[PDB]
């Protein structure tokens, strides 16, 4: 399994573990 | 940055963690 | 002059200030 | 991250060129 994460992956894995929190560029 | 730390290399929950908010 | 870099306005200063090196989440 | 340091609060070039890559 790759575990780089990349474009849609790191985007995905911030939201997971970012919660409610934020990150950026989520609008 | 996250990418060269989460993207090019492999990053840990706490690296991670440091890009929120 | 507000000097706050906030949503767009950061993704701007980001293209600005990092050119060619790109970043998250630009593709 | 990025938001608590330049939205919230201000950064510098120094520090915005930290969130490049
Ligand atoms: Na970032």
């Amino acid at each position: 399994v790759n575990q780089h994460l990349c474009g849609s992956h790191l985007v995905e894995a911030l939201y997971l573990v970012c919660g409610e929190r934020g990150f950026f560029a989520t609008p | 940055g996250i990418v060269e730390q989460c993207c090019t290399s492999i990053c840990s929950l706490y690296q991670l963690e440091n890009y929120c908010n």
